[PDB]
């Protein structure tokens, strides 16, 4: 049968939602642009889910996983 | 806005905390303002130690810049376990409701850790501060805190 | 069928662009596409060169592993052992 | 066998779900025959062509020869007389990440490119140029 662990794996730990306008931190971890960028408040913090060190000057953006979640929102796009 | 993405990620987490609790705890759903800041957990002791058949509830307070910042989270009822990181007063002593807070941990990981706190834990003690703390606490005039903000 | 299609479509989501096959040990590269390390490292002979998929410039000591990617390549492959 | 395993992956894509207006003839992966009919409004509408693919060892990091053959080759701005096709994306364009089912939709795009079915201003001249060559005969 079908199963939503697919929807887990493109959740941003953070704000909980897919992600939206996803980005790598060095240790390449990723997270929405704005939920990370909350984190990195003065320029730099840490990873939330590895602590490694960070900062947004070296922001990259996550093409593949922006691809992916835009094509599953479209699968999962559903008339209520 | 931030309220907004607060409240949705807030209301995925009750969800999750009303469909699949962790092991020994429930959400005291009497308690409904709406569960937007805060709500109440029941929680059990485990078997096999040494807070067996002991029934807690936790208190989880969430502030506005939730979850960058931890949540407050507290024993509170009359029944509060003897522990030595908790007081009296039922504050819990626990970094990760510190400075090894991350807004990846979750009020499920963090029901988590005060489990494996209590079932962990090999003396029934208080905190060796416990007297002196509690002392100062019942001294702060925090009666209406608007604390939300 | 009941949306087991849609069990395929997250696995051409992830797969290498180059190989054709899910990713090993995913990178990125300067401009955030991603590849099997060894894929973007037959492309890049010489230390540096340009993206498959959109051509702009990287270098190979700037390639960052994807995490999210690894993690969820093998949350499928555990899914599809059934 | 990466290659191999790519070129599979891409001939059995080729089987079940070919491109619009395309089926493939005769099993050796070095070299496969793809036919290809013209489309409801184009020029080329009703003709039948064929495309041959050569992949080499360094495939997909090099780029496959794609050429037209058969006795009818389209007349086509961009496609010489003896089937060799003009398209950057076969030379310098050409990145692994491309693919026979892209390089077979770059070449629908162009026969139903063109407005004047037109023969290209280098014909006559680049195919004579061909035509004096050593060959690639057995070991390349
Ligand atoms: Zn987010
Ligand atoms: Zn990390
Ligand atoms: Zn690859
Ligand atoms: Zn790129």
């Amino acid at each position: 049968a079908r199963l939503t662990m697919m929807w887990e794996e493109v959740t941003c730990p953070i704000c909980l939602d897919p992600f939206v306008e996803p980005v790598s931190i060095e240790c390449g971890h990723s997270f929405c642009q704005e939920c990370i960028s909350q984190v990195g408040k003065g320029g730099g913090s840490v990873c939330p889910v590895c602590r490694q060190r960070f900062l947004l000057k070296n922001l990259r953006p996550n093409r593949q996983l922006a691809n992916m979640v835009n094509n599953l929102k479209e699968i999962s796009q559903e008339a209520r | 806005s931030h309220m907004a993405s607060m409240q949705k990620r807030l209301q995925k987490e009750l969800l999750a905390l009303q469909n699949d609790p962790p092991p020994g705890m429930t959400l005291n759903e009497k308690s409904v303002q709406n569960s937007i800041t805060q709500w109440i957990v029941d929680m059990e002791g485990a078997p096999g130690t040494l807070y067996e058949g002991e029934k807690f509830q936790l208190l989880f307070k969430f502030s506005s810049r939730y979850p960058f910042k931890s949540p407050q989270v507290m024993f509170t009822g009359e029944n509060i376990p003897v522990h030595p990181h908790v007081y009296s007063n039922g504050h819990i002593k626990l970094s990760i409701l510190t400075e090894d807070w991350s807004p990846a941990l979750s009020v499920q990981s963090v029901c988590l850790s005060i489990i494996s706190m209590l079932s962990s834990c090999k003396e029934k003690r208080r905190p060796p501060d416990n007297s002196f703390y509690v002392r100062t606490c019942n001294k702060n005039p925090k009666k209406t805190k608007w604390w939300y903000h």
